[PDB]
Order: C-alpha cells, then sequence, then structure tokens
DNA sequence: AAAAAACATTTTTTTATAG
DNA sequence: CTATAAAAAAATGTTTTTT
C-alpha cells in the first residue's frame, strides 16, 4: 500500500509455488504429455546424429584417441 | 509501495545421483548440443514449461529457465523422464534453487549520481561504464541494479519473499532520489 | 631450478536492463 | 561486449609446497 506499509505474508511464497508440484524423486511418471515423449528420438533419427556428431567432433575425439595413447 | 518485482528468471539445480555418459544423452533427444570441445554439457532447451538446463554426466544438470516456481520444478522434472527413458537409472533428488531474478518499473526517473553519495557504503556506479547502479543489499543479501528509466533488477534470493522485501526496503529511497 | 600435488579461474546457461 | 548472480565439472592456469 501507499500509506502504511506491505504486510508480509499477503505475497505469495515460493514455497506455496514448489509444493504446487510432485516431489516424487523415483516415479517421476506424472509430467509424460506426448510432446516430452517426442524428445526421443527414433533409430533411423538417432543413427543421423551419431554421424553428423561425429564428423563436426572427429577435431574433438582426436585428441582423445592420443589421450588414449598417453594413457597406454 | 504499490508495486511487486515479476520473477524475470530462476536458476534451479538437481542431482540425478549417477554418473552418467554424455555421448549417449545428445544422441538421444531433439535438442542434443554436446560440445566437449566447448562445454563439458549437453543441452536440452524444451518447450513446456520453458527451460534451458545443462546436463553433467555426473548426473546433477544445472536447469535456467523457469518463470516462476511451478516451472523451474517441472523444466527439472522432464530431463528426468528423458534420461530415464533411453537408458540410465537417475532419480530426481535435491531441487535446490539457486537464483531467482526479479524486475519491474517504478514508472519514474531516478537519479543516481547522488544515490551513490548517502547509500553510497552499499553502492558502486561509474556511469559510462553500465548504465546501471549496483545495490549491495546485506538484509536480505539481494543485490539491486536501479537503471535512471526506473527499472530494477533484483537478482539475488533462493525465495520469492526475499526479493519482494527487497524491493519494499529500497522503495522510500527511489522515492527520495528523483527527476521531478 | 623441477616435478608436484595444491588452489584458483576461465567457460557456459538463462533474463531483463541500458550505455 | 560492458555488469548481477547462481550453480557445475571438464580444463587450463597460479601459487606453493615437496622433492
Amino acid at each position: 500500500g501507499s500509506y502504511c506499509p506491505r504486510n508480509l505474508h499477503l505475497l505469495p511464497t515460493t514455497d506455496t509455488y514448489l509444493s504446487k508440484v510432485s516431489d516424487d524423486p523415483d516415479n517421476l511418471e506424472d509430467v509424460d504429455d506426448e510432446e516430452l515423449n517426442a524428445h526421443l528420438l527414433n533409430e533411423e533419427a538417432s543413427k543421423l546424429k551419431e554421424r553428423i556428431w561425429i564428423g563436426l567432433n572427429a577435431d574433438f575425439l582426436l585428441e582423445q584417441e592420443s589421450k588414449r595413447l598417453k594413457q597406454e | 509501495s504499490g508495486i511487486v518485482p515479476t520473477l524475470q528468471n530462476i536458476v534451479a539445480t538437481v542431482t540425478l545421483g549417477c554418473r552418467l555418459d554424455l555421448k549417449t544423452v545428445a544422441l538421444h533427444a531433439r535438442n542434443a548440443e554436446y560440445n566437449p570441445k566447448r562445454f563439458a554439457a549437453v543441452i536440452m532447451r524444451i518447450r513446456e514449461p520453458k527451460t534451458t538446463a545443462l546436463i553433467f554426466a555426473s548426473g546433477k544438470m544445472v536447469v535456467t529457465g523457469a518463470k516462476s516456481e511451478d516451472d523451474s520444478k517441472l523444466a527439472s522434472r522432464k530431463y528426468a523422464r528423458i534420461i530415464q527413458k533411453i537408458g540410465f537409472a537417475a532419480k530426481f533428488t535435491d531441487f535446490k534453487i539457486q537464483n531467482i531474478v526479479g524486475s519491474c518499473d517504478v514508472k519514474f526517473p531516478i537519479r543516481l549520481e547522488g544515490l551513490a553519495f548517502s547509500h553510497g557504503t552499499f553502492s558502486s556506479y561509474e556511469p559510462e561504464l553500465f548504465p546501471g547502479l549496483i545495490y549491495r543489499m546485506v538484509k536480505p543479501k539481494i543485490v539491486l541494479l536501479i537503471f535512471v528509466s526506473g527499472k530494477i533488477v533484483l537478482t539475488g534470493a533462493k525465495q520469492r519473499e526475499e526479493i519482494y522485501q527487497a524491493f519494499e526496503a529500497i522503495y522510500p529511497v527511489l522515492s527520495e532520489f528523483r527527476k521531478m
């Protein structure tokens, strides 16, 4: 307010905005809704990434393969 | 007095309790940026409830993006369905919120070259370095950014109620220092 | 000087905000 | 980029022990 100051707990608390969401650490099977269930690409689609990722990071992959030589 | 900081950003830290291989995580997801030469993590930038996160091969991602606390808890809950549905164990343990950010408009010009005089024991203002005035508050420890126009960034706190006190406290000071 | 196990930093990610 | 803060763990980057 503009006169006598703001009342502490008449505003929302983070702790009411946390207790609104599920806490189950094992059974996180309450936020599945198709779109989420679609962030996991198949075989033909995952195979294309491994193929492309290898090329972009064939830079990285040689120093790591030479790190296998310093370790032998 | 009549305004209350809008949460524009919340950081969420979370443990999944397993040293999981990154290589695989990325090659199974729509949002899959693994550049181990760059950052040592994977980047999944989910749509609802809108985040970005950052998964670590030890199992403790950095979920940054939430607009609230409904979001930030679920944001990090949604990587716990993916990493699960791929091939890893990995639970959802210790949802800690490291940072919350704030903002608003007090709707009037605010002088800063004079705030640095009175409350300059808390302050550091270099004009042509950064147009904002940095307020280091102690109780509670939430850092305000006070811009010329009258807009304040209130990044710092881990509880929402904290941030809101930092606006209320600094207000009669944002009122005293002005361009009439 | 030298090889070593000790601390400290540069990197990234989000978000609004203004020189 | 300048600036706030906040996690995190690969990684190089400093100061300081122990050879």
